[PDB]
């Protein structure tokens, strides 16, 4: 299975898929398929978790003995998953050996032109084509979805009337339909005998000359009833062979009862999701033909009809998986829906809309961003006005008391070219999430490169508080990148230090020479980052003091207030 | 007994100040200094040079006579106060004047008029007064004029809070701009030599009134956001400012009269310096006002304590700044090319911030020092 | 080719494809792939064209001598064309063979969630996944632009720095890019040496151990050109095997110089479109390494770097048609970006809105729509208040002359449960196109079963007007389906009249008895008919009297108008 | 010398009649006639009857006395036109004190205050009582009370048309309502013994101060559309109404008085008629009004050539038929279960406008036979 790896130092999600063998002449020459392709469905499975959650990184314990990497690449089966799951691959994912370990890491699903919110591995929801039932992939399914919801249930035009047309011999897929109809309510079949009707967007043969046809039969029936069901209904027929001479499947009566319980258990077993008033089930009607061949009986035909449905019928569940707690699961039928059909929500009021559109950057200046604006101008002595110490309430209090901490923030902020760091009686409980009350305070400094760190004080020798400052870095990994919108790679680092009374050195604790990402998990942007921590405050309900822009010009204007929305 | 006009018309003796009327930095002051300050004819001076200037006078025929009554009426009812004065009205008209009739590097120009010379012959620089017809002009033009009649000398949020019988006449839904509009076309519609609008046609006299209120309250500051954001989601996700689409017109002259009304942190160091003593004389007078009454005494409005450089600071961060930078993004600031583009007003507005923000670190840092 | 078929009495686009074979076994069964594939390209680029210019239908001489349609099928490579184009087939597709003929009658391409605006048999932008170059499909395609055309180009994050990082043997893409870098600086090479490196994301290897190798690689290298160019660059390196071995390409000097000339001319032929302000070209550099044995030189073999660029690089010009005038042409370079990049366009005024809005028809009655409204309820004084002859005073006008027209019309809406009939002076100025002035009035009544039928009425005992109701009922169609928004099977038929002095019949053409359509395009809805006609009319600037709702009652509450929008 | 109020506060002679006062049917003019005529209680008594039914008294502890008093004034103030006077206020007011109390099929209930009985146990019927607050409920029930006060008799068209002084007064962007609302305001503000308001606090006031204009405001049929627009882009595309988010507390609100406001073409036959006749006269006298300044007579303002029944078709087509429409595909009309769910208000409005649409084709038929 798959666990959640809870003893590495990574500020992330660590998946470990167990033993996987890699290059790509040796998932070739694996001798076991069965084995090759159970690893790869458990490493599409993990990826497929870390894109719906965040992001996360995938650790895969390297199985032959032998690999580089560098002279055997990652596979053929591996690589046709990725670029299933994902439109382009160099975008989201990033491969790493490190020693004896295989880690992929993983960014997290950003919404695009597309209109998709999750990622599916397959939606399970077939669509039958002119001849053939194929499941529908992300888009289809995504379209299909919303058309039915719109109508509240699916538009048909019932029997009314028949179209009143000309007199001309015409032949329309309408004319198999009718065929198969009056051969599915014949009541004998003259063995070897011929068809005056093929296969159509209303008919499916099938042959099976299978001694068992019963494990067969439960395995690919519901795929073929959810096609049928998906689109206008129809006929499946299976005893005859590639020429359409009837032959039948060679059984005897006491059977055909077990054969018909099956058939009900395995279409029954189908899910089923209504966006319609009442709540009907799969109609539909099994019967069985003799295939006479002179007198005797030859075998059995086992003709089955599928009534167009309402809404949609799936085969299977969705495949499509997220990390709850720990322990990833699959995503459940209605969580799955509710992802497609349902909107995106927001508000955008124009003040926050003037907040964002200050992040244009055309092909010049464009000075005044109202984002890392501060009143007061002057911390930290020695040095010019270019790090917002945001609060300026919370931050003027914790340097008035605490002396050794004004010091050390001016010995941390002195190789920054330009970032804004954002003090907090605990970001944990910010961010959601259970607090402790021995840290002191927190910081989040968020510079051009030197992706954000998350500085935790306390006063304490006798603690680490590791366990705090990762999971606290990793939510906020996972709240910037879901909630917030920002929509590259992002790693939030990590330091600890330790305030005695009158000591204001020994950092227990430095997460960026602990732990090696790869080469663009680096180089942040620092202004998407800063939207992106202003759109997950205020999905949070707690956007209170930072960000400053102070309205004491406000208040004379009479413009009003801009967030707490519920006024 | 109505107010009609000087004995001459239009006075000889401020020439040479008049032709330097084309610059940014115009000298408002020495032409206050110029004409006779006692009674006050700036604002109808200035407003007959620029119609001339833009022939106007002919494209509606308009009798110079009735005009002249009717704005020298209008400024004698501009009340006497610090900042919201006649002469900001006229330093509101030619700002207006000015980004609507100046060559704009990157214009498409297509009953319009055009400036007095405007030396047009390359396709390069365009004005707005090519893009825009001349009805639509003489409209931003005449509530630039009339935007800040009878100010009394305080803020919408005072009127507000003491519930003065003007706040609850409107309701208070954009106080002071209803009353400007209100009273002044009142004043217009009083006489009936006031009427220079006289050879307007009835629908043609309703568009005009139409235009004019609307951009007389567009230059509440309460709606600020609101407006830098519509122009922000059209010049940025639409095709940009459709000159054909009479609302993208409207909304180009109301922008355009929102950034002439605030344009003293956009000048010389030297009117800038005026505007702000002016602008904060007011303030210090509404401390007083406010004071007396019990009420507790507004941000930036005590004399005891002033903030003006943190005043004048957040301003320009918060306001002017946003509504530069979202009427250049869309290429409308007027500027040249440099052997790339040289935008003298935003250049300005970028220097006083700076020396703001001198003043700002200046007098923290110091009061950080001996305050221990 | 293809041509529009000018002789049939079909109100569309007719296109003509030739003689193409059907049935699966036929398909399969014929002894010529190259023909076969001809054939097969030749229908699609026929669906396509359709597809994208309102709708159509596509008309294919039987080739086989027997054919039936109810017992062959049509084939296996056509349907997957067709599935590959369109996401839901039935929804888009109708089939229907008449005697010695194939018509497949095609749907209007319609805004869809995914937001595709029209559809491309291949994009021709390929991507560079992990080890293999795919072309982008629809989806990935739009995307791509979408992105690239939002930055007026395309970011880079070029090395200004590389991350500090802590001090481990890690192993990476970037050690093969770099190997593959010093490999491409290399003087020589020792025949049968082994390589360091695989291929990866920048590092593609090809054998091609063939005689030419110059058509193979006139062919195959603005594939690889354009995946490297638009994710990351690479290198590409022949004369490699699948060991890694070098073996190089058994070739002479004076031939170097010549397949030098073809690989620059096969990649300044390629086509590329600029977002950014300057315009580049593909920068590159080719060069040519011996693979000395021992002292003898045992070959060549051909090193060719690409570089990451600004924006698009295609391989061929997209594949995307449309039937401009006659004589079905494909899409420009630029057109088709158009298509991809740019909004939809639309304003939708808040009662424009309503009067949309008011097509909700949830489970309940939902009286009161506001586009079937009429003053004068009192025309044809033998029956019900139920089919509002919309003009009101065209109409008046036109019955108080021409003593026949009001009878002729009130034996015409006799049977009708409820329509609305729309005269006009001439609806093919109203759809913009050549007047002829024989022509009296035309009509448009638009019921709820009866697909909408074009009267046009006219005094003259000596000609026809068949071409003129023919296109008049085509550019109607063509409208509905793309400006209006209406988004199910239509067809307008047709009708022709004499009206003599005293003479109000000889009815001289009547279109439903002269063609044969399928089944369900004859049952229309008949209120988004009615909003699909406003936003046609409004769109096409002649939406004038036709749907009063008068406003003598606006007038005095104060409501301003609602269309012609400039204002 | 202020108007107080009468002698006793509330009268008891107008019994029996009261208490029929939760049906939508409600027999207004018969009260009319019960109450004294001559001088005219009938907004005041309504309005002390509603609001001791809903304990307002009690959840904001206002004095019954000052109440009255307030109320008295105001109905003195409403003009004695045929349609716009106290009877349309009253109506008004009693028809939002149905509609936010009474049960709603298909509601979920969530310190509120309730109608009197209710006899609220089930959980099938909400009442909007339960989901918007007090304070914002008596701003609905005031803000009905004054909506149409010192009417002048004429549409918003007119005085614009004409450009009455009120009309320039307030630039003609909702002339009347704005009229209404400041009349209103100050005259309550103008004495001490007016001031029901007392123990609410200063921002308890101001909110609703501003509910109550908002509201006053709300009853622009030029913003018919725009508010018809925005109710179905927040319960067709959106989760739909969120009785959390204040936004969506006051559209509820203004959409309720907007609906209460035009009600006639949704009672019965004869009280529709009646309103149909107050209306339509109004109407013939501001044609004779319009006709003595030589203007152009106005659509359906002839009493020489009346066209009543095009009018009232017309109108309940075109603003009470989408609005009732849009009201109640949010589920918010109130109604029954029946063994589905019985709404008598669009009922009312479908029979109504049948009983118009006879009569239109009658007279079209007769007029098509006779002109030949
Ligand atoms: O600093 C300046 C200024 C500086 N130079 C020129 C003009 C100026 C105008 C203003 N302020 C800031 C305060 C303020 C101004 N206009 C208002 C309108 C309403 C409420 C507050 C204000
Ligand atoms: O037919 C009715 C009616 C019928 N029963 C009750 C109330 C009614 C109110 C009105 N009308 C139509 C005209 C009208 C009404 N309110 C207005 C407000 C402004 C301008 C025009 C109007
Ligand atoms: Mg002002
Ligand atoms: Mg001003
Ligand atoms: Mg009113
Ligand atoms: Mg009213
Ligand atoms: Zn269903
Ligand atoms: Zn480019």
């Amino acid at each position: 299975n798959i666990s959640v790896d809870l003893e590495t130092n990574y500020a992330e999600l660590v998946l470990d898929v167990g033993r996987v063998t890699l290059g790509e002449n040796s998932r070739k020459k694996m001798k076991d398929c069965k084995l090759r392709k159970k690893q790869n469905e458990s490493v599409s499975r993990a990826m497929c978790a870390l894109l719906n959650s965040g992001g996360g990184v995938i650790k895969a314990e390297i199985e032959n003995e032998d690999y580089s990497y560098t002279k055997d690449g990652i596979g053929l089966d591996l690589e046709n998953s990725f670029s299933n799951i994902l439109l382009f691959v160099p975008e989201y994912l990033d491969f790493m050996q490190n020693g004896n370990y295989f880690l992929i890491f993983v960014k997290s699903w950003s919404l695009n032109t597309s209109g998709l919110r999750i990622t599916t591995l397959s939606s399970n929801l077939y669509k039958r084509d002119i001849t053939s039932a194929k499941v529908m992939n992300a888009t289809a399914a995504l379209e299909f979805l919303k058309d039915m919801k719109k109508t509240r249930g699916r538009l048909y035009l019932r029997p009314e009337l028949l179209a009143k047309r000309p007199c001309v011999d015409i032949q329309e897929e309408n004319n198999m339909k009718a065929l198969a109809g009056v051969f599915f309510d014949r009541t004998e079949l003259d063995r070897k005998e011929k068809l005056t009707f093929t296969e159509s967007t209303h008919v499916e043969i099938k042959n099976f000359s299978t001694e068992r046809l019963l494990q067969r039969i439960k395995e690919i029936l519901p795929q073929y009833v959810s096609a049928f069901a998906n689109t206008d209904g129809g006929y499946l027929f299976i005893g005859l062979n590639e020429d359409k001479e009837i032959i039948g499947f060679k059984a005897e009566m006491s059977d055909l009862d077990d054969l018909e319980r099956e058939i009900e258990k395995s279409i029954r077993k189908m899910p089923v999701h209504h966006f319609c008033m009442e709540k009907k089930k799969i109609n539909y009607s099994c019967k069985f033909l003799g295939v006479y061949d002179k007198g005797s009986l030859c075998g059995y035909v086992c003709a089955l009809r599928v009534e167009r449905f309402c809404c949609a019928v799936f085969a299977k569940e969705p495949d499509s998986w997220h990390v709850k707690d720990n322990r990833v699961m699959q995503l459940t039928r209605k969580e799955w829906i509710q992802f497609m059909v349902e909107a995106e929500p927001k508000f955008s009021s124009a003040y926050e809309e003037v907040i964002s559109q200050i992040n244009t950057s055309l092909p010049a200046p464009h000075s005044w961003p109202l984002l890392e604006w501060q009143r007061q101008r002057h911390h930290c002595p020695g040095l010019s006005g270019r790090i917002t110490y945001t609060p300026e309430n919370l931050c003027r209090k914790l340097f008035l008391q605490h002396e050794g901490l004004k010091q050390l923030i001016c010995e941390e902020m002195s190789s920054v070219r330009k970032g804004s760091l954002i003090f907090s009686r605990s970001w944990s409980v910010d961010l959601g999430l259970q607090e402790n009350h021995k840290v002191l305070c927190d910081a989040l400094l968020i510079s051009q490169d030197s992706p954000p760190v998350l500085y935790t004080f306390h006063m304490v020798q006798d603690e680490e508080f590791k366990g705090y400052s990762t999971q606290t870095a990793l939510t906020l990994k996972q709240k910037l990148a879901k909630i917030g919108g920002y929509t590259k790679k992002v790693c939030v680092m990590t330091k600890i230090f330790y305030l005695s009374p009158e000591g204001m050195t020994s950092c227990q604790y430095d997460l960026r020479s602990q732990v090696i990402y790869p080469e663009s998990y680096y180089f942040t942007r620092r202004k998407y980052l800063l939207k992106a921590l202003f759109k997950a405050l205020k999905r949070l309900k707690s956007l209170r003091d930072q960000f400053s822009f102070a309205e004491n010009l406000y208040q004379i204007i009479g413009i009003d207030c801009f967030q707490k929305n519920d006024k | 007994k109505p107010i009609l006009a000087p004995e001459p018309l239009v006075m000889d003796n401020l020439d040479s100040i008049m032709e330097q009327l084309n610059t940014w930095n115009f000298p408002i002051f020495d032409l206050v200094e110029n004409i006779g300050r006692k009674c006050g004819r700036i604002l109808s001076q200035v407003s007959y040079r620029l119609f001339e200037d833009m022939g106007l006078f002919e494209a509606f025929k308009i009798p110079i006579r009735e005009f002249m009554n009717y704005f020298h009426a209008l400024e004698i009812g501009y009340r006497d106060i610090p900042y919201h004065n006649r002469i900001h009205a006229t330093d509101v008209l030619h700002a207006v004047w000015y980004l609507t009739t100046q060559p704009i590097p990157g214009l498409s120009t297509v009953g319009y008029v055009f400036s007095k010379t405007y030396n047009v012959t390359d396709d390069k620089y365009g004005c707005l007064s090519g893009n825009i017809p001349a009805l639509e002009l003489m409209a931003l033009y005449v509530a630039a004029a009339m935007h800040d009649y009878d100010h009394p000398g305080r803020t919408n949020a005072f009127l507000v809070a003491t519930s003065a019988p003007q706040a609850v006449l409107y309701n208070d839904r954009s106080v002071l701009e209803n009353h400007h509009a209100a009273a002044a076309w009142n004043l217009f519609m009083s006489r009936p030599e006031y009427n220079f609008l006289i050879n307007l046609d009835h629908v043609e006299f309703k568009h005009f009134r139409f235009l004019v209120i609307e951009a007389i309250l567009a230059t509440d500051l309460k709606k600020h956001f609101d407006f830098v954001a519509k122009f922000n989601g059209k010049v940025n996700d639409d095709v940009g400012i459709d000159w054909t689409n009479e609302n993208d017109r409207l909304l180009v002259c109301q922008m355009c009269i929102k950034l002439a009304d605030i344009n003293g942190p956009a000048k010389c160091k030297e009117l800038h310096l005026q505007w702000t003593d002016g602008i904060v004389n007011e303030f210090y007078e509404q401390g007083d006002e406010e004071a007396s009454l019990g009420l507790p005494i507004s941000p930036f409005m005590d004399r005891s304590a002033p903030q003006l450089a943190n005043l004048q600071e957040s301003f320009i961060s918060h306001i002017v700044g946003p509504l530069c930078n979202s009427y250049d993004s869309a290429g409308l600031m007027p500027g040249k090319w440099v052997e790339k583009i040289y935008c003298q007003i935003t250049q300005h507005l970028l220097q006083n911030h700076k020396m703001w923000k001198k003043v700002i670190e200046e007098e923290q840092r110091l009061a950080g020092i001996e305050n221990q």
